């Protein structure tokens, strides 16, 4: 079947025989080839639209610096957590030798809340001014690992009512872990982040949007090709 | 215990090799590099494990 | 992976752990902090599996104890380039890029020889270290010498393939010897002659 | 099984305050100190029994070289069981047999 | 000698994780898996793993001289793939126990007329043997792990000149 | 008690432009990570069957274009379906089916690989604002996903297992050649023209 | 089916003798050494590489010359009058030469300059008796007694001197 | 005096055997350290 | 079978010579036959230096 036709035959017919979610008598008729076991419920696969322009990167903690193991910054942070959903990184590098990351969070549980709501409910042109000021809670020595392939990694996020499922291409990944900083450098240190961050909520500009959307057209040109 | 070795570093101010003695005290946690002729002496902290070569390139550091 | 001390001898039972191109052993928290792993519980992860097994955690005290000097990974990789019998007089930092070659290769060569590839290094580290405590505590007995299943045979292939490794070698020393000495005419060379 | 400093991640070294006649768990790189809650400081056993019977896996019954017997399960009674001696192989071991079974996997011996 | 990088993608492939995404405090319960001497992953079910590579060596897919070695008691599942292994044939019990012909050789009069022929009825020789999973060469390390029948007659349970074969009463069954 | 090491109070005011998205999770901001086998592919471009008919590539080596054909029968693909009302509907060949144990499968065609979760804990998602120089997070990475085929009899795995046994059976790099004359004629014809020479120019240095 | 007896043990025997042989190691260790590990061991160091900052006008030449493919042949002999033919064991064995094969690399000069080659014969191999690269391999049974070789002859070792 | 305890259980059964005294290991222990150590032994009806 | 210290599983040839060994008893007696040559070969020059230093 080494045949163009037969590969894009193969092709149609894989695209055909797909399996209605809400068909549950077709559901039942597939079954598992080596469990014999029934199927319960179905998701469609698709890629995600508005996030393809963004750049994503899976973010881990090596060793000690796990969140759970670091008790007191539990204990501060919350015992999901709100703050550790909405906090914000800031990686700076004084040469190429010294490298760290900033993190900063939410400490006051009502407005991390509140912001998190505002943020997972953006389906509208209305964004409230949430001048929310972030404090720094700990730094960790960085280290980066690339991907040769654009997909080689890929989150899975589900949605019932839709039956559906977006995944979302992973460039790197980033590992942390716990930096002990040099007695020898805090007067620098003092010099290079910051106590406090203010974020503020504004609706993204019309070129930035425009130069997204071009980004996103190599995707989906259908719906957002420019005219 | 003060120990006395005979090393075989160059002094960078006379130029002279094989003039160097170092001189390391475990009790005061102490180490003297001193020139058999120059008679200049530099002296470093040392820890558990100090070795001569430790405090010649403590001195190497600090003449640079 | 040498373990110094005898039963109710030499004080403390620590381990020292010898490397290729260097004069001296080097306790083992010295080279785990030089791989990168400089906190006491992430080494004592990579070493042990079960924290109840309170015997072989306390075989590694007197290591944690001797190494505790070291407290950062430039300080061990300097330690570890200072006793790399280099050059005398080399500075702090081509001292540091030293032991990084020293480390990066010829450490381990069969595991890996790319850079920001160590962490597979540290867990072979915390292999032998395991295996070394496991045996030392009498719970496994000592790996058979004579077992034929750990030996390998050399037939015509291997031994052809050195040897002629060698000759290779030979030959193309040969080769840029007459090359060096034929430039000063700044002539042609044929590359037929070069070769013997 | 010891502790470490939970900022640190060094290892936490027993300690005595003079003032309050207490003994606490400090850190040498931090100031970080903890209340000890045991006063067993350090223990050494000169005759230990551990490496005896922890010697224990999940899939040992799928090993084929092992001798199949037919010695109740305190447990499950099964008809079935996979018998062993001592893991630990000191010179003086004794040489009584563990029995594990196919389904609760309990160690018991015949004594 | 054989290259690893099959091996590699086959573990990948079958469920094995890399040493990055790995724990000692969770994976407490994982065993290592090592290839050519080198630790390169852990795994959570060893005993499909095994199984599916053994199949896999038996079918041919894999080299049939690559050395498959599972230690239960210490947890491991060692790969050799080195060269200058000695290693040798041995026949192969079905010791499967949803099988029918479960502890019966896998080997049948079939098998050896064709051998007789010399051709297959829809060349046939000692290879189609070892490929078609009824013969396949262990080495000194496997033979740790299996059990071996000295002849045929061993798979199933008053003279003064023939000997005497041993009593073997210690095993209530065999396998 | 480790004081903050930071008090000098000082802030920025950046803002962020942020885009409205396009579903949004519900109940938990739970992703699952998954590692992409070799016999999967992801293709996110819209199918277009003439583009992809007249680019098949045939080559020579058989594993090669085997390995090719399974990856792209096997990949994840997706078009724009056209409905039976004139709408416009996005239509894809890929599925995830949960069974009564639970578990879940990634289903392509007929193809069915089944999917090994492992638990991971401080593992996030994060979106990179290169511009700014700061990195805003997504969601959380709570399980670790990896891919299995289901079965031996799976064409699949089937043709992984023809690939890799016939990948390694090739091996011959040295290639056979006919001697007709002898090696060493070379260098001695040129060490010959070499000692000419240099008796030529020995000459000509002591006349010059 | 039916029980398998000590003859179907014997003819599986027979089976391994019939495909392996009895010196099937030494043949099969030298095939592999010759068509892939010199190519191997040619590869593992490809470059040798000169370079010269000429300023006698700053003139930074590279010379570098690389290693290609190794070509093999079937062992020849070269008599002292010039000519070259193929030869067989037993000549070697009379006249007291060696059974050996030449071997060629491709050269490659590469001639850089930034201002700021062909079959090379580098040796011969002696060749194992009845492996991949041996006159006889081929020749059958009825040429083997034209060349005064012994069908039982089994091979495996070389002819030196 | 210093806070810090040192103590050590002994096996019965090979002290039983050895035909020794609890207050024969404490005597020992006294003669070679003198007064520089405070002894205090359980009796032989203790369970340990 | 693993942890077997039967008679027959450590090397005691039940047979006689005339009745024929088993193929496991012929091993066992192998390697006893072996260890004997080599304790002869090894032995012999150790009492030779012995006999040559009385000698002397
Ligand atoms: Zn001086
Ligand atoms: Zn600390
Ligand atoms: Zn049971």
């Amino acid at each position: 079947d080494t045949n163009p036709r037969s590969q894009l035959h193969s092709v149609e017919r894989t695209f055909d025989e797909v399996i209605d979610p809400r068909n549950k008598n077709r559901l039942q008729s597939l079954i598992h080839p080596r469990k014999k076991i029934k199927a319960v419920k179905a998701w469609h696969f698709f890629p995600d639209t508005s996030t393809f322009d963004q750049v994503f990167h899976s973010l881990k903690f090596v060793g000690s610096a796990s969140l759970s193991k670091d008790r007191p910054l539990n204990e501060q942070l919350g015992q999901v957590n709100a703050s550790i959903l909405t906090s914000l990184f800031k990686p700076i590098e004084i040469n190429p030798h010294n490298k760290w990351i900033s993190l900063y969070a939410v400490t006051d549980k009502l407005s991390a809340e509140s912001f998190r709501k505002s943020f997972n409910s953006i389906k509208d042109d209305n964004i409230v001014n949430r001048h929310v000021i972030y404090d720094h809670i700990k730094d960790f020595d960085q280290m980066f690992r690339g991907h040769k392939k654009l997909f080689e990694d890929f989150a899975i996020s589900f949605d019932d009512i839709s039956d559906r499922a977006f995944f979302v291409p992973i460039v790197g990944r980033l590992e942390l872990k716990k930096k002990r900083i040099v007695p020898g450098l805090v007067d620098m240190v003092n010099r290079t982040n910051y106590a406090h961050i203010r974020m503020d909520l504004r609706n993204p500009s019309t070129q930035e949007t425009a130069i997204r959307d071009s980004r996103r057209e190599q995707y989906d040109p259908v719906n957002y090709s420019s005219i | 215990i003060k120990q006395k070795l005979e090393t075989q570093f160059t002094c960078l101010f006379c130029n002279h090799d094989n003039s160097v003695v170092c001189t390391l005290d475990k009790k005061n946690s102490i180490g003297l590099l001193e020139c058999k002729k120059c008679n200049l002496s530099f002296q470093a902290p040392i820890n558990s494990l100090s070795q001569p070569i430790d405090i010649y390139s403590d001195w190497i550091d600090a003449c640079e | 992976i040498k373990l110094y001390g005898r039963e109710d001898k030499g004080t403390g039972r620590t381990i020292k752990a010898t490397l290729p191109y260097v004069k001296q052993d080097i306790p083992i928290v010295i080279v785990f902090r030089a791989l990168g792993v400089v906190p006491d519980g992430e080494i004592l992860q990579h070493i042990c599996y079960d924290e109840n097994d309170w015997q072989m955690l306390e075989m590694l005290k007197p290591c944690i104890e001797e190494g505790f000097v070291i407290q950062d990974k430039e300080v061990a990789l300097d330690f570890i380039g200072r006793r790399g019998s280099a050059a005398l007089g080399i500075r702090r930092e081509k001292r540091i890029q030293y032991a990084k070659d020293i480390l990066q290769k010829e450490l381990l060569p069969h595991i890996t020889q790319e850079e920001g590839f160590e962490t597979r290094k540290t867990f072979f580290l915390g292999y032998m270290v395991n295996r070394l405590l496991l045996c030392a505590l009498e719970r496994k007995d000592q790996d058979d010498r004579d077992h034929f299943g750990k030996k390998r045979l050399d037939l015509a292939g291997p031994l052809l393939a050195n040897l002629f490794r060698i000759l290779f070698r030979k030959l193309t020393r040969e080769i840029y010897r007459y090359m060096q000495r034929c430039i000063e005419t700044d002539r042609d060379f044929n590359l037929n002659l070069a070769v013997k | 099984s010891f502790r470490f400093c939970l900022e640190c991640n060094n290892m936490l070294y027993p300690k005595e305050d003079k003032e309050n006649q207490r003994l606490l768990y400090s850190c040498r790189n931090c100031d970080y100190t903890e209340l000890a809650e045991d006063p067993k400081v350090y223990r050494h056993e000169l005759i230990t029994n551990i490496g005896e019977t922890a010697g224990i896996v999940d899939d040992i019954g799928q090993d084929p070289t092992l001798p199949r017997s037919d010695k109740e399960c305190p447990e499950c009674h099964s008809r079935d069981c996979v018998f062993f001696q001592s893991q630990q192989r000191r010179k003086d071991t004794n040489m009584t047999l563990f029995y594990v079974c196919l389904n609760c996997k309990k160690t018991f011996r015949d004594e | 000698g054989s290259p690893s990088e099959p091996i590699i993608n086959f573990l990948e492939e079958w469920g094995m994780e890399p040493l990055e995404d790995y724990d000692p405090a969770q994976h407490t319960k994982s065993t290592r898996i090592f290839v050519n001497g080198v630790w390169t992953g852990i795994h959570r079910d060893p005993s499909m793993l095994v199984s599916t590579m053994r199949d896999l060596r038996r079918s041919g897919a894999i080299s049939p001289e690559v050395s498959i070695i599972r230690d239960i008691r210490e947890r491991e599942f060692k790969i050799f793939t080195d060269v200058g292994r000695v290693y040798r044939p041995l026949f192969i019990v079905e010791d499967d126990e949803s099988k029918d012909n479960k502890g019966e050789l896998r080997i049948t009069k079939e098998h050896i007329r064709k051998i007789q022929q010399g051709y297959d009825d829809d060349v046939y020789g000692w290879s189609s043997l070892v490929t078609s999973g009824v013969i396949e060469y262990v080495d000194g390390e496997e033979e740790e792990t299996i059990m071996i029948a000295m002849t045929p007659e061993d798979l199933q349970t008053n003279d003064t000149a023939k000997r005497i074969k041993p009593e073997m009463s210690t095993s209530s069954h065999h396998t | 008690h480790t004081k903050s090491v930071y008090d000098n109070g000082e802030t920025l005011d950046i803002s962020l432009p942020i885009h409205p998205k396009s579903h949004i999770p519900q109940g938990k901001q739970d992703r699952w990570v998954v590692k992409l086998p070799d016999f999967l592919d992801i293709n996110a471009e819209p199918f277009d069957p003439r583009p992809f008919e007249m680019n098949v590539k045939t080559h020579e080596d058989k594993n090669q274009e085997l390995l090719d054909k399974l990856i792209a029968v096997n990949t994840v693909r997706w078009r724009y379906a056209k409905s039976e009302t004139g709408g416009i509907f996005k239509e894809t060949n890929s599925q995830i089916i949960q069974w009564e144990d639970g578990t879940y499968s990634l289903r392509v065609g007929s193809e069915i690989f089944d999917m090994f979760t492992t638990n991971t804990d401080d593992n996030y998602l994060v979106s990179e604002h290169n511009e700014e120089g700061i990195l805003m997070t997504e969601s959380t990475l709570s399980k670790s996903v990896k891919l299995v085929p289901a079965s031996f009899q799976s064409t699949t795995h089937q043709k992984l297992a023809k690939a890799l046994s016939a990948k390694q059976k090739k091996e011959s790099y040295a290639r056979s050649v006919v001697t007709k004359e002898d090696p060493e004629e070379r260098q001695r014809r040129l060490e010959s023209q070499e000692n000419e020479r240099y008796r030529l120019e020995r000459r000509r240095k002591q006349a010059e | 089916d039916d029980t398998i007896t000590t003859e179907d043990c014997w003819t599986v025997i027979s089976a391994f003798f019939e495909e392996k042989g009895l010196v099937s190691q030494q043949l099969d260790s030298f095939d592999e050494f010759m068509e892939t590990s010199i190519q191997d061991l040619v590869w593992e160091e490809p470059r040798l590489i000169l370079d010269q900052p000429a300023q006698h006008d700053n003139i930074n030449k590279r010379y570098e010359i690389r290693f290609g493919k190794i070509y093999l042949s079937r062992p020849t002999m070269t008599e002292a009058d010039g000519t070259t033919h193929a030869m067989f064991p037993q000549e070697a064995r009379l006249r007291n030469l060696t059974y050996s094969s030449p071997v060629y690399l491709d050269m490659e000069k590469s001639m850089f300059t930034s201002i700021d080659g062909n079959k090379v014969h580098i040796g011969k191999v002696p060749i194992m008796l009845r492996s991949k690269f041996c006159s006889l391999r081929t020749l059958d049974e009825v040429d083997l007694y034209k060349m005064k070789e012994c069908p039982y002859d089994m091979g495996g070792y070389f002819v030196i001197n | 005096q210093s806070p810090w305890l040192l103590r050590l259980e002994l096996d019965r059964a090979r002290m039983l055997d050895k035909q020794l005294t609890m207050n024969q290991v404490a005597d020992k222990i006294s003669e070679v350290f003198s007064d520089d150590l405070f002894v205090m032994w359980s009796e032989d009806n203790a369970d340990k | 079978t693993k942890d077997d210290f039967s008679p027959e599983s450590k090397g005691f040839v039940e047979n006689s010579y005339l009745r024929g060994l088993t193929p496991q008893e012929f091993f066992f007696h192998a390697m006893a036959g072996r260890e004997g040559l080599i304790d002869t070969a090894v032995k012999t020059a150790e009492t030779g230096y012995i006999q040559r230093r009385l000698v002397k």
